[PDB]
RNA sequence: AGGA
């Protein structure tokens, strides 16, 4: 259609495998870096303890807390509080929760995910509401109490990057490959009689043409063609994992050509 | 233990992040230091005439 | 033997080493921490007395 | 000692998938190999994060304040 | 009859209070088992 | 409002000074635990 | 990772990977002295003296024993003790110099002789680092 | 006794802790504001100054080598050859 | 009582 193109192979709410052609390697492992790590995320970030009668100490489960993904559709409207004018934190710069739980029951009282409440305005934008992917709609179990075993504290969600903590890691296991039958010649197989035998083919090796032996080494060949798979946390949907990530990078290289029209 | 007089060299300072004494692997050998947990010591010259021993 | 052939010192440094192959050969990484305490003394001279006032 | 929320290795949620797990268990009858893959742990850095977890958290909890 | 000192006991001896205690007993007690 | 003490087993909270007794109120053991400041501590999430 | 040494995935770190706690139980008790001459677990100040730590000692409350929620740095006293001598001697107890950390329990029992025992128990996090073995 | 000029035997090269100390005086003496011997140019390390002093052997000093006896040569920093 |  343009330049690089796609081929979506299969779509879901969690994951997008595609194949990129008409591009560098650089390019594909470039962009793969860019969603790990460069994406903005919202995250739990500060938590101000009231009360913790549990068995796990109180930064423990602060820690817990950062891990547990955040709705941060529209992060691009929430500002970096860094960036922000305000003495810490505001409504413009950042989502305040809440998490109240008490062992009330005989039996163990649970602290999900869900238990989490949004008192900081929202300005009608879709953040910060706890990812709840689980099928009896409870998400991540932060906490287990008895009985007297309260658990009182105030979370502050600010705006972030993989680089800074991979708690603001949009996007968990980036699938890589290419040139499934090594034609580019970019790896020397270990084996002990046969290469062939030894290992395995991938599911890729469908989606190209064989190398058939009675052919010369093509030295003349560079790598294009990446069938690559984009698994989503649930902070953004799959598609704007990659759109996004794309995004960022052109960005990021926007940076470059300003800073040199600035000098 | 410093059974040589290789077991004690004059080296020049890079001040760097992270709590550990960063050393290039070559010499490794004189010291006969590895990374499994080894510990050294450093002295600091404070006259003109001092460092210039340990340059020199 | 213990307090005059040998004897525990000022100016003196130590901890965890690990091997750098980004570090020169005469180099060592020394911790921000190490060289914050570390100290050298340095005679004000015309050549110096800017650097120094600077770093006061 | 509490299911580790997201897998080091990779950091897919794993926090809500315990209960989730335990129950494909002992309700569901099933082996670990086919319990976790049920759950859509692919692969084996998210499988070892559950099969390999020890919830001490349970036992702590069995003391009283 | 007569007070002749006092002797250490060995944990979960037969002259210790846990030897004769159950699970229950001892996470109460604030033992672990 | 104020409990300066807990006990260790039966949990009940104390609130004593100086010359009271090392003791809890209806519960024997001189164990006791402090009971966490009033002033709200605060951790990052990393 | 040359010669022993090895790469860690910093991104895992982060996921909770080899974080560890780390306790420490300070204790100190109330020693008395023939002629009923006891010492005293209180917040010292000047008052004659003189001869007391650096540490802050705005962090003790009334029973010279810090809150268990109270994050401790420096040589910051945990425990405040005096001394009387025929008056306040210090016999302050400050956080292990080097250490830092948040206060985790304190223990307010008494001595098989009767006397005031104390013991404080202080939590860290230790996350890990470049020159941590493993 | 002191062994004169015209008598001395010792090596008529400089060794490497002689200009060591050299260099460590001074650098020394330098660094306690003494009068420079040469255009520093542009310099301002007195270890530095004191190469420049040796480079061009307008370093005032003198080596008293002992020998085991005793006895003594005198050797100026400008006439020992630095092949080091 | 441990570490190289
Ligand atoms: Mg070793
Ligand atoms: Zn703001
Ligand atoms: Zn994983
Ligand atoms: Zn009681």
């Amino acid at each position: 259609e343009e330049g690089p193109q796609v081929k979506i192979r299969e779509a879901s709410k969690d994951n997008v495998d595609f194949i990129l052609s008409n591009v560098d390697l650089a390019m594909a492992n470039s962009l793969r870096r860019v969603m790990i790590a460069e994406i903005p995320t919202l995250a739990i970030d500060s938590v101000e303890v009231e009360t913790n009668t549990t068995v796990l100490a109180d930064e423990f489960i602060a820690h817990r807390l950062g891990l547990i993904p955040l709705q941060s559709m529209d992060i691009e409207q929430l500002e970096y509080s860094r960036d922000c004018f305000c003495e810490d934190h505001c409504d413009k710069c950042s989502v305040v929760l809440t998490l109240q739980a008490f062992g009330e029951s005989e039996s163990t009282t649970n602290v999900y995910s869900k238990d989490l409440v949004i008192v900081s305005n929202l300005m009608g934008r879709n953040i910060g509401h706890p990812i709840i992917q689980d099928k009896e709609g409870n998400g991540v179990l932060i906490c287990k109490l008895r009985k007297g075993q309260e658990l009182k504290l105030t979370c502050v969600a600010k705006k972030g990057i993989a680089k800074e903590h991979a708690k603001w890691g949009p996007a968990a296991a980036i699938e890589f490959e290419y040139d499934p039958w090594n034609k580019l010649k970019h790896t020397d197989y270990w084996y002990e009689q046969d290469s062939a035998k030894e290992w395995p083919q991938s599911k890729n090796c469908e989606y190209e043409d064989p190398p058939n032996e009675g052919d010369p080494f093509d030295y003349k060949a560079q790598a294009d063609t990446f069938y690559m798979n984009v698994e989503s946390v649930g902070s953004i949907p799959v598609d704007q994992v990659v759109v996004r990530g794309i995004d960022t990078l052109q960005k990021k290289v926007a940076s470059i050509l300003l800073a040199l029209t600035q000098m | 233990p410093s059974l040589h007089k290789m077991s004690m060299m004059a080296h020049r300072v890079k001040v760097i992040p992270y709590s550990t004494f960063r050393l290039n692997l070559s010499v490794t050998s004189p010291y006969n230091a590895d990374f499994d947990g080894d510990e050294m010591n450093l002295h600091v010259p404070q006259s003109e005439e001092t460092r210039a021993e340990l340059s020199q | 033997r213990g307090n005059l052939m040998g004897k525990r010192v000022d100016f003196s440094a130590r901890t965890v080493i690990s091997g750098d192959p980004n570090l020169e050969l005469d180099q060592v990484g020394v911790p921000k921490s190490i060289a914050k305490t570390l100290t050298y003394p340095e005679v004000v001279t015309p050549y110096n007395i800017d650097r120094l006032t600077q770093l006061v | 000692m509490i299911v580790p929320v997201r897998c080091f290795s990779c950091g897919k949620v794993v926090g809500d998938k315990w209960e989730s797990y335990l129950n494909l268990l002992q309700e569901d009858e099933l082996d670990e190999g086919t319990a976790l893959s049920r759950l859509g742990l692919k692969r084996y850095c998210c499988r070892r994060m559950i099969l390999t977890h020890v919830d001490l958290i349970e036992k702590f909890l069995r003391y009283n304040p | 009859k007569v007070f002749i000192g006092r002797l250490p006991i060995m944990l979960r001896s037969k002259n210790c209070y846990l030897s004769e205690a159950t699970e229950s007993d001892l996470y109460k007690l604030k033992e672990c088992p | 409002a104020t409990l300066k003490y807990i006990c260790a087993e039966c949990s009940s909270k104390l609130s004593l000074s100086r010359t009271d007794a090392v003791r809890c109120k209806d519960c024997g053991h001189r164990i006791l635990l402090k009971a966490r400041t009033k002033r709200l501590v605060q951790f990052e999430a990393r | 990772n040359q010669e022993d040494s090895m790469i860690m995935n910093q991104s895992s770190i982060d996921r909770g990977l080899f974080r560890s706690l780390f306790f420490r139980s300070y204790m100190d008790q109330e020693k008395k002295y023939g002629m009923s001459i006891t010492e005293t677990f209180e917040k010292p100040q000047r008052t004659n003296t003189l001869r007391m730590k650096h540490g802050t000692y705005d962090k003790l409350d009334d029973d010279g024993l810090i809150a268990p929620g109270v994050r401790v740095s420096g040589e910051d006293v945990i425990i405040g003790k005096t001394t009387p001598i025929s008056s306040k001697r210090d016999a302050s107890t400050p956080l292990r110099s080097t250490e830092n950390g948040i206060v985790d329990q304190v223990l307010v029992t008494t001595n098989q002789d009767g006397l005031k025992f104390v013991k404080v128990r202080v939590r860290t996090t230790k996350i890990p680092q470049i020159g941590d073995k493993f | 006794k002191a062994i004169p000029k015209d008598q001395r035997a010792t090596t008529p090269y400089m060794t490497k802790y002689e200009r060591a100390r050299i260099l460590g005086t001074r650098a020394l003496q330098i660094s306690m504001n003494a009068p420079v011997f040469v255009d520093l140019e542009g310099e301002t390390d007195p270890l530095r100054i004191a190469m420049k002093e040796l480079a061009e052997k307008k370093i005032p000093l003198v080596i008293r080598r002992y020998l085991p006896d005793g006895s003594f040569e005198d050797w100026s920093v400008e006439e020992l050859i630095v092949d080091l």
